């Protein structure tokens, strides 16, 4: 009654107060611009699409501390001055695309790897997820770790389920998006991935497949010889240009990192090296149930069988004969797939590609 | 009566300055939306009271 009057009274007046004074900066007469500079005289110049120049002071509710050049701030029509700070007009319109929030991976298809998977976990998922194992040690955790190996062992799934974990934005790049030719701008691009990671600290930083130029490999975007080194070297500009304590992690991954540069491996950085191998036959059947627990399968079928008969497969040559048989019996219309489909998808799914060596025995 | 009278209430439309021509961007709860003009820039302006 008493305190209630003299708070929530007071404060649902004033509130419409500052609306109506709004109407003189905030009002219809109302534009944007791009903010250059700024000096200690509270004044700031300012130049909207259209290339005009305004010269003005700085209205209430901003600070100078939010400030900063390259962005855009809010103008006015008539008396031109500079409302508040705002984000990117329009925004930069990255929302999904390489990043997400928490994506849906389990440890059951990337199985196999079990001695692999404690080396990630301890040096990425543990710090971010339990900040205290290395504050109570004083030991440094990991800042980055290295992956190499055969495709086909779930590389992108490896790190996909950690995110789930760690509850926090999950970054990639792909290796060919940085070298696009237009004119230079390899290492433009390089600076605006790093720079969004810097503001809002997911502390999760991964490239999926780098490649760049090896040798050529392109036709629309190429670079030629000099974009092997404005490119390689700014990633390694972006660690050895800054020290970050606890916040920035980057991750690096490709099928070969030995003919990349030794300093873009960055030593000290990254001190676990993580080899990928193809899962053995006791994995398999985890990930072969998981594809057949909603087909329907004959009473001649084991699960048994079709393990024994892979060799030297990866994950997604799993679900691929599961596929295969189940087209088979799809264009038949039968309800349980038939023993023969299984048969003819091992046995197919084997060999295509290279039957022989073509040459020697070798 | 009912002729001269519509091209009498059409004769102030065509002298009325017209409007330009832009695309919603964002809107906010201060009933500010952005509209991207084609030629002009990008103007941040005030919602009609009937919409």
């Amino acid at each position: 009654f008493v305190s209630n009057s003299e708070i929530l009274k007071p404060f649902e007046k004033k509130q419409e107060e500052e609306k109506k004074q709004l109407e003189e900066i905030r009002g219809n007469p109302l534009s944007i611009g791009t903010l250059e500079e700024i000096i200690d005289d509270d004044h700031a110049i300012v130049t909207s699409p259209t290339m005009p120049d305004y010269y003005v002071s700085i209205l209430s509710f901003v600070d100078k501390e939010l400030l900063e050049p390259g962005c855009s701030v809010l103008l006015h029509h008539k008396t031109m001055s500079i409302v508040g700070v705002l984000q990117d007009d329009a925004d930069p319109m990255v929302s999904v695309m390489k990043m997400d929030k928490s994506p849906t991976e389990s440890y059951s298809d990337i199985g196999g790897l079990e001695s692999q998977i404690q080396e990630i976990k301890e040096s990425v998922e543990l710090p971010l997820t339990h900040p205290e194992l290395y504050e109570e040690m004083g030991i440094k955790p990991p800042k980055g770790v290295i992956l190499y190996g055969a495709p086909g062992t779930g590389k992108t799934l490896l790190a996909k389920a950690v995110a789930n974990q760690t509850s926090a934005t999950f970054l990639r790049i792909v290796g060919s998006e940085l070298i696009q030719k237009y004119l230079g701008d390899g290492p433009r691009l390089c600076r605006q991935i790093f720079k969004v990671a810097g503001e809002n600290a997911p502390s999760i930083v991964f490239i999926d497949e780098i490649d760049a130029i090896g040798t050529k490999r392109y036709d629309s975007n190429s670079g030629g010889e000099r974009e092997i080194q404005r490119t390689m070297l700014e990633l390694l500009n972006q660690l050895d240009g800054f020290d970050d304590r606890g916040d920035v992690k980057v991750i690096m991954a490709t099928n070969k990192i030995e003919t990349l540069d030794p300093a873009l491996i960055r030593p000290g950085r990254i001190d676990r090296k993580i080899l990928f191998e193809n899962p053995d036959l006791s994995t398999k059947k985890k990930i072969l149930g998981i594809h057949t627990s909603k087909m329907n399968l004959s009473e001649d079928v084991n699960l048994e069988t079709l393990v024994t008969t892979k060799d030297d497969l990866s994950g997604a040559d799993i679900q691929a004969m599961c596929t295969e048989a189940g087209l088979l019996a799809l264009r038949e219309r039968r309800m349980q797939v038939t023993a023969e489909d299984f048969k003819q998808a091992k046995e197919r799914v084997m060999k295509n590609k290279v039957e022989e060596n073509l040459e020697g025995l070798y | 009566n009912d002729k001269v009278r519509f091209i009498k209430d059409e004769l102030r439309l065509l002298q009325e300055p017209g409007s330009y021509v832009g695309e919603v961007i964002k809107i906010v709860s201060d009933k500010k939306v952005l509209v991207k003009v084609q030629p002009e820039g990008k103007y941040i302006v005030d919602v009609a009271k009937d919409i």
